[PDB]
Parts: structure tokens; C-alpha cells; sequence
């Protein structure tokens, strides 16, 4: 894995690296910027969400401003902040590993047009000219006709519906919300039928907060993101109504619980997760089981059908098979824990899901080439520096 | 009504049966004017099903089993798409249809009571297709059997092959080591296990298999004689090591076969698959003690045949044994491996007109080959200390053509080597005198030893008249030191290959006192040069004495010098034995 | 660590486990391996007391075969990590043999460090036997800074035991 | 031993070679009498990748760089599926058995001190096939030199080395030139490939199009106002040019070598050199050069029965006919007006604001005006 640090908001549209695509299947279009194999950066805001909300729907504890992210200076940062970013990321060897397993954990293709992964039809082309003894009417060429017909879901549209461009993840900008990271799938069905799906990640690098006495990187809030991304791109992804009691409402005067959902729980890591994923397990749902049933079928129908045919690409065959190549307990089992060992970051350890109750958040602005680097923070996770953010007298406050 | 003994009995059919009502469900063209028209189809998966008609005593199991463990094994056999394709010109101005049918093999299995069929299952595995046309005028009726069939029948030979079921030399003068040996191309198995198809073209048409390579598994075959060392993996191995076999049950290749039909009578093509035979041997003391066999799937084979006469009766002839039959040239190349079992030393300084390697302690007293170059193309002297032990020479093949580094060696990891010159005798006392080229790998493999005493091999550059010795082993003769005769037994090199024996004359040197000499051989007929030898400070100065002499059973001796010390060398023109037996014939 | 049948460095192999019977006990084999042995270096010590104290220059041979061999190291390299040279008992002008054996965690722990020195009385010092990432047994010279902070790390790749053959471990 | 100035440099030795110890690692084919075998393959992946040997001083990275700068690319060129077969008739009373290789292009990066050759890295390219036929009874003994290969060679011999360091009377407007369709890159950029047909066999080379995707190649004088986009919309504009990076158009080229002796043919991929002028009083201010990628060029030769010939500078070849089309196009820039109304005998149009523009119009009758 090489992240592409050679672009910016300048550069001209290529259709290669630079694209300008559609926006699902609505009238907008964004421009995207290919900085990995199957990895793309979208500088501007969401799309999906309006930047305009209404005073009685924002959400406490969150800075809304429709602004941000307007001029092309603060877009190319954004593009510039997320480059560093990932380069950071893949600096580490584990880093790394996790790069080039999103990058290599493409949706699983449809079959043909009429069902099915073996082998497709067959045209003979190309009758050599008639001589003076022989017709030589079947000397030909016989060619595989629908060659690489798989129907790949994970493709981003032209602005003319006639170019498309292979990619898993997409990098957006915050929604409606500054300060909120958000990981949103493509498609609902193909993310939780063991299919997979494509994945949108807003991400705000430009404001940390304080807890405790060092400053969150945000590599790590990433790193979080592109782990629960890997929920989507391999379809396992349980029902929103598989939660956990996360805490008790002690502040109120009823007996009330505040859940969270278990995918929540085993990307965020901390000291929660240590309270479910026991030996032997007290908590187990039907979820886990079909999950494992589903990615078994998907990888047989991958090595008894997708492998062997000799008419279809290497660029899928072969990605396929890398994805294949891991469990699902390896995805079940990878949390923000093993990432913050390896990388030496210290994160908030319990309840880090519901530190709005806990505490007030003072933000910190970043400027990327004068704080965070290759390296991370300068001067270390303590002693770095950072000017608090003007913003911190817009943050809403709803008790 | 039959003439077998009791009991079960499988019973192929042959290919081309057509079913009946089954006729123009695939469809049909019309053409005219003398216009070219092709149909084909692709027998993959759905319409290569086979059809059961079982009995109580013959469940689907018990007959499927038996098909396929005497006959082609259609169940793996049919995971291939498999093509095919007609073409029929349309005559003068008279339109023509023609329609697709599919062909199956008929697999009958029987039960013989008395001398009497009294049970019998059926088993139709779908091969490939035939055509049938006709020529046709607006409103001219047709007759119905060209249409429709009532019932089953075959448009090829009328096979019937039963089997009863059953309720359960030549010399070789290559030195020690693993050996890789081609044995050709066109190995098919018997009783059609390989048969891909029949198909039958009418006069004036045109007809062809092909293999599209739709599907990339190929199924290689694999015995071996002793499975604790010769494994599937290790052929494979050694394979790779030797041909640089890339892909074993992966094959991206596609071939067809085309057959145009003459315009008078019928014909038919049989196409199956192939196979390239690959035998490993370890060859120790001129005798194979092991032996392995890979069959790697080849690009099939064509056979043309005529239609035989309708008017001959069906003759019940028994299945032949599990074999295989070539059909392909006469070919047999061999190239020697590098044994896994034994380390690779490195040299990575090319040897110049003097070097000394000291053997490690690592080895440990065991077999082992050392790589190294030579910086300049030069006939070099190789010994061990006081000539202990006998040791080999190789040459990678093909090395020296890629990488390219002047002073210094590449390690190609060329594990394909060409045997030079050498002597599998531990305890023999010999040095080689070989020639080396500027920009080849080499290997020296030194033998078991014995002993705890450091050796050091030395390569020393020949500029003398040590170049007539060029590429020979010369063997030290010590225990000469009476009259009479003696014997030395010593690996016979092949044709137009050299061996040479450094003695010695008893006796003080007194220019006199000439003994007799009588050099003969036992066995082997070859070619003997005598020389007189004379140590100097620079090495050797060879002194032509006698040359074109016959060694095989030579009954003629020398009036020859004694004290002095003289050099036989032998170039074997006849190989009668594996071993060759110099006797020296020594008398005052 | 076991031998390697043509490079003279021992390779670094993943340890068994217990699969067999039951899924109620697990464990990992220890008598896997190399037997080492340990030998003095100048016999100079009395000979009634035969325990290995702190700070003591010895040879750590291991059983190869039908013979003893040691382990030895080069005297010039660039790089931190270099392999070790595992060859039977010699005497070498370019090898280095004692290997003193000290402890460094002051809280109590059955973990010893094995250090390469040029001689008894020399004070030059080549590094610490340990392992390091395809994993490697080598020799580093970047432990030394590491072994002397105050926190311990008691996770390091230089803290080696030795097992011998109880009669309270089986299988 | 060379005769070139120390340094280092690219050398191509053309394609056509054949390796050594893997001949019919592929397996052949048995033709009995009468029957016609074909034996093909088709180059797109996992045979399509390159064989790198490199020595100190020259990685992977070094030598694919060079090659790529200078030679034809091949990372890009690999991923495109190309086609290639043998045709062989076996005789009426005989077998035939015809063996299948792989032919590569030999690449090296030398390194030459004084007079001689010092340093050579080689990466080899998998370009195209290469059968092997004899005519065989049973029980005939075979030279071993026809199944074997001791060491490489070539079987087409090149040396190519590049050292490491009129009057137009056009109105003023925007022209689209197509100025001919056989257009070739030079140093064998966009080489195909090259078959060596045996006597009495056939060949044949195919672009089957299972990827359609094609690169055209764009130069310009001025990115302002002549960028990729302008340009295809120009096209688009003149000639009507929908598809511009993907055709669906495939070619196959068939060559049968006579009895007599062998054939070469080679199969390179062509353009379509598509200039846009920006005429101005008599002179092009601004000229961009598009070229779009074509169906590819055929040419035949014969083996002769070598020199270090240095690299030729960059440029295209045209192989086609002589043409030039002129078209003239409607300046985007410049606002268009209509009359929606056919002037009969006698308009008068009423007029935007001091600014250049054409007006849209038709006559209700054929005539002069």
C-alpha cells in the first residue's frame, strides 16, 4: 500500500484519480480523489444530510455550522489532513495490515445476468479465408463472451452514467453535525446479507478534545471508523435491534438503561468489551451463527465456482481470494485496544461511548502541517501545543 | 440373450446414442443458395447430466460407482465445459435444414443368470452432439423419421465392452542422484477413460471439439513407488526444479480439433485428453531404487475413423487393463536434479588462477554441493587433499544467459544440472580435470566422509599440456608396486566420454629395465592414449607415447619405462557394461 | 528454537499445544527444542559448588545429534541485530565464546539475560542474546539501553529461562 | 565486450525469445491424418506476469522504471487480454505433433566500464506463443534438440540502446483535422505482439475485446483553452466521437505462411491523429493533437539470414493512407441565436451586446439570397 500524497484540490480532472461522480442516485454530484486502491477522498461535506437543520433537532454537545468546508482553501486542507492521516496509519505495521485489508475487502460480486459463478458461455470469432482445397469455415477463434461478467456493487457513477470507478471507501466530510464521525453504509441489504456493501466515512481532522491530560489523536478515531467500515464491506452486520446494556441512568429517578449497539462495542474497544467477550460466553445471539454460516457459504461458492474460472479477471479473483483469506473472528476479535498497543496512543478506556454525560468537551483546533505529522503528534500526545477552537462557544447545550 | 457367465457385468455401449423423441428440441436452420451455415453448443452444466434408469438390484449408487471405477469418470469429466461445432455449405439452389441433437454413452449394467440377461440398468452420459440435414422445396411433405425417433439407437460403432464386476535390460551410465526424465507427449488411458468425445461429420461438412478453457482445472495423475520419499509434492517439486513446470492442475491452453469431411462418405473424430509422462528416479549403483510417474495434463489428441459397414455383427469384447497408451513421438530427455536433502554452499568470489575452500564444520561430515564461477573461460584442475575424497562436478543448465555480475557470482537457484565428470567412490584417490566456461554456475558435490581431518578443495587454472585431459577424471593409481596383473573397477562415463588413470612403474628409474604393459579392458570398448608425464614447477608436460588403441581385450603389451609415471587416458566408444574394468597386465 | 538442517542459525518455530482428548485443559508443550547445556569457562571456582550464580562467564552449549555444540558471534557488524553461529566446539581468532549470564530485574523472576562480552577482563561489550521480528534469534545491542530503565520490562525479548526435565510436567 | 561510453543503459533485444528447460511445460497436441489442430492461448494474467533478474545497483523498481520511460509499458498493457493461435493440417497418411511455447522480450540494463560489460539485470515480458510442429511414425526416434532447449535465444535479432542520464485559406475559427488512421509509436511503443509461422502452418492474432478499455493519447500547446475535455468535446462536436477510452470493435489479423519457407508477422496497435487548429488571420495559435485508438496494424516479413542501433526519438509513424479532413466547428464560447420561422422572400432579424455570435436560420425555398 502507497497513499497517493501527490494530489490536491487543484489538480484537473483525469477520470483516473481525479473523478467527479454522482451522489448516489440523486442531482448532486462531488468530486473524488483516488488515493489508494479502492480508497477515495471526498473533501466537501455530505451530501445526505442538510447543513441547515433546524434549531429544535441538533443534538447536544454538537457544533453545527453550515460553512465549514465551502472555500477550496479549507477543502484542499481537509484532502491534505486526511492524506496525512492515512500515511500516519500505514506507517505502523498494523496500520498497514488494516489498509490493505479494506483496500483488498471488495463487496462480493453478483453472479451472471442469468445466475450462477461458473463457467460463461463461449463465441467463436474470426473464420480464416476460404483456400483452395479446404472451406476452413471453423477455423476460428473461440473467446469466453460475457468475459468478467460479475457485476461488481462497489463502483462509483460518472456525472454521465457511462464511466464508473472501482472503490470501497468513500471519505466524506462532517454532515450536519462539526464534530461527529459517522460510518454509513451503501446499502442496507447487501450489508447485512453477507454480500457486502460500499462505505461513506464522515470525519472531522481539524478538532480534538482533552481528556484526562493528553489530546485524542484523531488517526485513532479513523482507525475506528475504517474498523467498523469493515462491518459493511464483509455484510456482517447485525440488526439494529441487537443491543447491550451499556450503563445505568443512575441521574434519573426511574430505573432506565442506555444501550448500545454491539457492533459499537466491539470496534470501540475500552474496558466494556472485556465485560462481554468472555471464556466461556455468557452472551451469545443467533447473529453470530449466521454470520459464520453465511461467510462459509461465501467462501465455498468463491473456491468451488469463482476460483476456477479461467474467464474472469485476477483484478477480483484474486482480491476475492485475499478477503477469504481471514476468519470472521478476526474481524469480531479487532478492536480500538490492539491499535492503541501498537500504536502507543492513549484513549478514554470506559464508558468512551457515552462521554457526553460525563463530562464537557473543550475542543482544540489542528493545524496538520504545524501539529500532527508522520509521526503524529508533535512534542508527543501531551505536550503538543494545540490553540483552543473559536467554536467552543457554539457548542448547543440540551440538558 | 448372451454367451458370459454368471454373475454382474458393466457393459459400455460406445458413444453416438440418440434418444428417441428428443430430436429437434435444440433446434434447427435453414440456409440456401450454397450459403455457409454453423451451429454449435457447449456441453457444461445442466444439459450434461446423465440420465439413471435404475434397477431394485441397481441403485443409482451401485451403478454410478461401477461406471466410473471401470469407465471414464463422467461426474469429473463433465465439470469441464466442453464445445463443439458443425458447419454444412448449402448446395445449388435447393434449401437445406439441418437440426441439433445431443449424443450420449450408454452404460448397461447387467446381471447374466444361465447364459441368459435377466437384469439390467441403464446410464446415459451426455458426450457431445450430431447434426442431421435434409434438403427441402416449399411445400414438398417430409418423411417423419427424419423428424421424430420412436427409439434409442446408435449412429456410431456398435461397441460392447464388458467387464465382470467383483464383490472385494538396458544400461544406464548416469551417475548417482535424482533424475527427471520426459517420456513423451500423448498418453491416453485405456478403455476411454480420456475420451473427451465422438463426434460425426456427414459428407461435406465440417465438425469440430474444442476446449475453450472455460474452466482452468485439469486433473494430473500420480504413482509413485515408495510414497514415504517420492510424494505428489516432491514430484511436483523436482518437476519445477527440472522443466520449471509452473502450473500442475491449472491449465490456460486452448486447443481444437477440425475435421472437413470429403464429399462421398462419412467420417468421425475421437477427441481426448492428453498426458506428459514425467518419471522421477533415484538411481543409485546403476540401479533405479525408486521411481515416481506424473502424467500432466497435455492439449488432447485427434483420431480420424471411417464409419464401419453397417453390415457386421457386434462382437462382446472384455475391457482392457489399467494402463496407458502413447500416441504421441518417441521422446526421452533426462536432466539430473540437485538433491533437497543436501546443503548448497556458496562461493561468491569467482575462482581465480588459484583458490582454496576449506570445508565447514557445519556439514558435519554428510554430502553436500558447493556453488561456484569461474572468472575466465580455462581448463582447471579440481582436488581435494591428497586427492580425499573422489569428488563430482556438475553444470547448471542454462545458467549464465539472465544475470550477469563480472567478478562475482549470481546464484540463479538453477536446481537443473548437467553431470560433467566424476566418481561416486568414497575412497577412490582421483582429481578432475575439467573445462569451465567464463559464465556458468558450477557445482562440486563433495561425498560422505569419514573422517574427523579438515579437507581443502583446490581449483588450480591449467595453462600446460594438462588441456589434452579435457574433462576427465584421472584416477591416482598407488598399489602398483609388484608384478602380475591387477584390476580397478570404476563408473563407466558414456560415449564419447573420458576417464584417465595416473600410475606409476615399479621399480628404480635405471633407463632400462623395460617391463612389459598390457592395458586392456573387460567389457567396455574404448579408445587408449598413453603419455609419459613430466613434473615441473608450472604442473604437467604431456609426452605423446601411443594413441588409437583398442582396450577390449587387448592382447598387446609395452616394452615400457620403469620409476617413471604415465597416464592413461580412455575415451569409451561402446557401453556394454555399467562398470567399467581396467586390467593392467604388468610382467619384467 | 530449533536447528536448522543447512543454515548454521537456529530457527524460531511456533510451539505445540494440547488438542488431544479434552477441550477442558490446554497447555503447550516445553520439551520441545535444542537441549542446552551449560558449561564453566575457566574451572576456576571450587569444584563441591556446581549452581549458577549472578554474573558468571560460562559457555552455553547444545546437544546437536551425537555432539556438543556452541554458539558464538562475530566480532565486527553493522547492523544491531546479528545472527548467531552455532558450530561445534573450536577455538577462533574471529568468534567471541563467553556469554556471561546476569540477572537485571531487581523484582524476583525467573527470567535471566545472557550478555556477550569480549573478555573476562575487557570492559567492551557486544550486546544481549534475545529475539527479534519472520521472528529471529539474534544478538542486539539496542537491549543494553533498554535493560537499564528504571520501570522494567519484564515483556522484553531478552528475558530467557530454562526448562529442565521434572518429574511434575508430563508430556 | 561493447563498444559504447561507461554509464548505464536501457537495451531491448526484441521479442521472440524463447526460454530454456520449459518448452512443453504446456503440453502439445497429436494430430492424425487429415484432421487441422489449433493451438492458441490468450495472454491476460497470471502468464502475463513479468520475470525480473536483477543484480546490485539495479532493483525491480530501477530496471521497470527505465524500461517503462523508454520502452513499451507493460504494467498497463498486461491487464488488456490479447489472443494469439497456430493452425497446423497434420497429412493424409500421417501424425502430427505440435508443441506450444511462450516467446518473451528480452530487456537488459547494463552497466558498461571502459570497454566491456560489467553489470546486466534482464526482465523478460510475456509477449506471445510460439508452436513447435513435426511430422512423426511410430517407433521414429526424434532429435533431442527438437524437445529441449539448453539455453535462450531468439528466434526472430535487435540491439536497441538508450544510455541513463503552405498555405491554409481557412476563415478564423476552430478546425478539426482528422489527418489519417495508421498511426504507430516509435521504439515498437505499441507492439502488439510478433508470430513466427512455420512453413504450412497458420497464424493469427486477436484483440478480443474482453476489456474494453483503449488509451488515446493527448497533446497540447495551451492547457488553458485546449484541456482533455475541450478537446473531446470538439470531437464530439465535429465527428460525432461518443466512445473515446473504450471500443468494442475487435480485430484479428490471419496470416498463412507458404510451404516454402517461414513468416513473421507483426501486430501493433494503431491511432487516429485528430489535430484542433484555432485559426487566426492566417496562423495557428493554438494547435492540440489527439490521438484515439484505432484497430491496429498488420506487417509481414521474413527472418534474415547484428548492430547496436541507438533508440529513435520519440514520435508517431503513419502506416495509413494520406488523409486529411477538415472540419470547421461552432466556437462554444460564442452564443447562438435562431429564427424559428423559414425566411420566405424577405426578413430583416433584429439584434447579446456588441459580442461575435451566429444566428440559426433556413429557407422556406431553394434560391439565391
Amino acid at each position: 500500500m502507497n497513499i497517493n500524497d501527490n494530489l490536491s484540490i487543484n489538480s484537473p480532472v483525469d477520470n483516473k484519480n481525479v473523478v467527479v461522480v454522482r451522489a448516489r442516485k440523486t442531482d448532486t454530484v462531488f468530486k473524488a480523489f483516488k488515493v489508494a486502491p479502492n480508497i477515495w477522498v471526498a473533501p466537501e461535506r455530505y451530501y445526505g444530510e442538510s447543513l441547515s437543520i433546524d434549531e429544535e433537532y441538533k443534538v447536544d454537545g454538537g457544533i453545527y455550522d453550515s460553512n465549514f468546508l465551502s472555500q477550496d482553501s479549507e477543502k484542499d486542507k481537509f484532502l491534505q489532513a486526511i492524506i496525512t492521516l492515512l500515511k500516519r496509519i500505514n506507517s505502523t505495521n498494523a496500520g498497514e495490515k488494516l489498509l490493505s485489508l479494506i483496500s483488498t475487502a471488495i463487496p462480493f460480486p453478483y453472479g451472471y445476468i442469468g445466475g450462477g459463478y461458473y463457467a460463461p458461455n463461449m463465441i467463436t470469432f474470426g473464420s480464416a479465408p476460404k483456400s483452395n482445397k479446404k472451406l476452413n469455415s471453423l477455423i476460428s477463434s473461440t473467446i469466453p463472451f460475457p468475459y468478467a461478467g460479475y457485476r461488481e456493487t462497489n463502483y462509483l457513477s460518472s456525472e454521465d452514467n457511462k464511466s464508473f470507478y472501482a472503490s470501497n471507501i468513500v471519505i466524506f466530510g462532517p454532515g450536519a453535525n462539526i464534530v461527529e464521525n459517522n460510518t454509513v453504509f451503501y446499502k442496507k441489504e447487501d450489508a447485512e446479507n453477507g454480500m457486502g456493501t460500499m462505505t461513506e466515512i464522515w470525519f472531522q481532522p481539524f478538532l480534538t478534545y482533552k481528556y484526562d491530560e493528553f489530546y485524542i489523536d484523531p488517526a485513532i478515531e479513523l482507525i475506528k471508523c475504517l474498523i467498523k467500515s469493515l462491518y459493511f464491506l464483509y455484510g456482517i452486520k447485525p440488526s439494529d435491534d441487537l443491543v447491550i446494556p451499556y450503563r445505568l441512568r443512575s441521574e434519573l429517578e426511574n430505573i432506565e438503561y442506555s444501550q448500545l449497539n454491539i457492533v459499537d462495542l466491539l470496534v470501540s474497544g475500552g474496558i466494556d468489551p472485556k465485560f462481554i467477550n468472555t471464556d466461556p460466553y455468557w452472551f451469545t445471539d443467533n447473529y453470530f451463527s449466521n454470520a459464520k454460516k453465511v461467510f462459509e457459504d461465501h467462501r465455498n461458492i468463491y473456491e468451488t465456482q469463482i476460483e476456477g474460472n479461467n474467464a474472469i479477471g485476477n483484478d477480483i479473483k484474486l482480491r476475492l481470494k485475499q478477503k477469504f483469506r481471514i476468519n470472521i473472528n478476526d474481524i469480531w476479535e479487532l478492536n480500538l485496544n490492539y491499535f492503541s498497543k501498537e500504536f502507543s496512543i492513549m484513549m478514554p478506556d470506559r464508558f468512551n461511548n457515552a462521554l457526553k454525560h460525563f463530562y464537557r468537551k473543550q475542543y482544540y483546533k489542528i493545524d496538520y502541517p504545524e501539529n500532527y505529522s508522520i509521526n503524529g503528534f508533535v512534542n508527543g500526545q501531551i505536550n503538543v501545543q494545540l490553540s483552543l477552537s473559536d467554536r467552543n462557544q457554539d457548542i448547543i447545550n440540551k440538558p | 440373450t448372451i454367451d458370459l457367465a454368471d454373475g454382474n457385468y458393466v457393459v459400455s455401449r460406445g458413444d453416438g446414442w440418440i434418444l428417441s423423441r428428443q430430436n429437434q428440441i435444440l433446434g434447427g436452420s435453414v440456409i440456401s443458395n450454397g450459403s455457409t451455415g454453423i451451429v454449435g453448443d457447449l456441453r457444461v452444466n445442466d444439459n450434461a447430466i446423465p440420465y439413471y434408469y435404475p434397477t431394485p438390484s441397481f441403485n443409482e449408487e451401485y451403478i454410478k460407482n461401477n461406471i466410473q471405477t471401470v469407465f471414464a469418470n463422467f461426474t469429473e469429466a463433465n465439470q469441464i465445459p466442453i464445445g463443439f461445432e458443425f458447419s454444412k455449405t448449402a448446395p445449388s439452389n435447393k434449401n437445406l435444414y439441418m437440426y441439433l441433437q445431443y449424443t450420449y454413452i450408454r452404460y448397461e449394467i447387467i446381471k447374466v443368470l444361465q447364459h441368459e440377461i435377466i437384469e439390467r440398468a441403464v446410464l446415459y452420459v451426455p458426450s457431445l452432439g450430431y447434426v442431421k440435414s435434409i434438403e427441402f422445396n416449399p411445400g414438398e411433405k417430409i418423411n417423419k423419421d427424419f423428424y421424430f425417433l420412436t427409439n434409442d439407437k446408435c449412429i456410431l460403432n456398435e461397441q460392447f465392452l464388458y467387464k465382470k464386476i467383483l464383490e472385494t535390460q538396458r544400461v544406464l551410465p548416469y551417475s548417482n542422484g535424482l533424475y527427471v526424465i520426459n517420456k513423451g507427449d500423448g498418453y491416453i488411458r485405456t478403455n476411454d477413460k480420456d475420451l473427451i468425445g465422438t463426434l460425426l461429420i456427414e459428407a461435406g461438412s465440417s465438425g469440430s471439439i474444442i476446449q475453450p478453457r472455460l474452466r482452468n482445472t485439469t486433473r494430473p495423475l500420480f504413482t509413485t513407488s515408495n510414497d514415504a520419499k517420492f510424494s505428489q509434492q516432491y514430484t511436483e517439486e523436482r518437476l519445477k526444479d527440472a522443466f520449471n513446470v509452473q502450473l500442475f492442475n491449472t491449465s490456460t491452453s486452448l486447443f481444437k480439433f477440425v475435421e472437413e469431411a470429403p464429399s462421398n462418405k462419412n467420417i468421425c473424430i475421437k477427441a481426448y485428453n492428453t498426458y506428459e509422462k514425467y518419471e522421477l528416479i533415484d538411481y543409485q549403483n546403476g540401479s533405479i531404487v525408486n521411481k515416481a510417474e506424473y502424467y500432466l495434463p497435455s492439449l488432447g489428441y485427434c483420431e480420424v475413423t471411417n464409419a464401419p459397414s453397417p453390415e457386421s455383427e457386434v462382437v462382446k469384447t472384455q475391457v482392457a487393463e489399467d494402463g496407458f497408451i502413447q500416441n504421441g513421438p518417441e521422446e526421452e530427455i533426462v536432466v539430473g536434479v540437485i538433491d533437497p536433502s543436501e546443503n548448497i554452499q556458496e562461493i561468491n568470489t569467482a575462482i581465480s588462477d588459484n583458490y582454496t575452500y576449506n570445508i565447514p564444520g557445519i556439514v558435519n561430515n554428510n554430502p553436500f554441493y558447493i556453488l561456484f564461477t569461474v572468472n575466465t573461460t580455462g581448463i582447471y584442475k579440481i582436488n581435494a587433499q591428497n586427492n580425499l575424497p573422489s569428488l563430482k562436478i556438475y553444470e547448471a543448465i542454462g545458467s549464465g544467459n539472465r544475470n550477469f555480475q563480472s567478478g562475482n557470482l549470481c546464484d540463479d537457484d538453477i536446481k537443473a544440472i548437467n553431470y560433467i565428470t566424476g566418481f561416486d567412490s568414497p575412497n577412490a584417490k582421483s582429481y578432475l580435470v575439467v573445462l569451465l566456461n567464463k559464465d556458468k554456475n558450477y557445482y562440486i558435490r563433495v561425498p560422505q566422509t569419514s573422517s574427523n581431518i579438515e579437507n581443502q578443495i583446490k581449483f588450480k587454472r591449467e595453462e600446460g599440456d594438462l588441456r589434452n585431459l579435457m574433462n576427465s577424471s584421472v584416477n591416482i593409481i598407488d598399489n602398483l608396486n609388484s608384478t602380475g596383473a591387477h584390476y580397478y573397477t570404476r563408473q563407466s562415463p558414456d560415449v564419447h566420454d573420458y576417464i584417465s588413470y595416473e600410475f606409476t612403474i615399479p621399480g628404480n628409474f635405471n633407463n632400462k629395465d623395460t617391463s612389459n604393459i598390457r592395458l586392456y579392458t573387460s567389457y567396455n570398448q574404448g579408445i587408449g592414449t598413453l603419455f609419459r608425464v613430466t613434473e615441473t614447477i608450472d604442473g604437467y608436460n604431456l609426452i605423446n607415447i601411443q594413441q588409437n588403441l583398442n582396450l577390449l581385450n587387448s592382447t598387446k603389451s609395452i616394452r615400457l619405462l620403469n620409476g617413471a609415471i604415465y597416464i592413461l587416458k580412455v575415451e569409451v566408444t561402446e557401453l556394454n557394461n555399467y562398470n567399467i574394468k581396467l586390467h593392467i597386465d604388468i610382467t619384467n | 528454537i530449533k536447528l536448522k538442517k543447512d543454515s548454521p542459525v537456529g530457527e524460531i518455530l511456533t510451539r505445540s499445544k494440547y488438542n488431544q482428548n479434552s477441550k477442558y485443559i490446554n497447555y503447550r508443550d516445553l520439551y520441545i527444542g535444542e537441549k542446552f547445556i551449560i558449561r564453566r569457562k575457566s574451572n576456576s571456582q571450587s569444584i563441591n559448588d556446581d549452581i549458577v550464580r549472578k554474573e558468571d562467564y560460562i559457555y552455553l552449549d547444545f546437544f546437536n545429534l551425537n555432539q556438543e555444540w556452541r554458539v558464538y558471534t562475530y566480532k565486527y557488524f553493522k547492523k544491531e541485530e546479528e545472527k548467531l553461529f552455532l558450530a561445534p566446539i573450536s577455538d577462533s581468532d574471529e568468534f567471541y565464546n563467553t556469554i556471561q549470564i546476569k540477572e537485571y530485574d531487581e523484582q524476583p523472576t525467573y527470567s535471566c539475560q545472557l550478555l556477550f562480552k569480549k573478555d573476562e577482563e575487557s570492559t567492551d561489550e557486544i550486546g544481549l542474546i534475545g529475539i527479534h521480528r519472520k521472528d529471529y534469534f539474534c544478538i542486539s545491542k539496542w537491549y543494553l539501553k533498554e535493560v537499564k530503565r528504571k520501570p522494567y520490562n519484564l515483556k522484553l525479548g531478552c528475558n530467557w529461562q530454562f526448562i529442565p526435565k521434572d518429574e511434575g510436567w508430563t508430556e
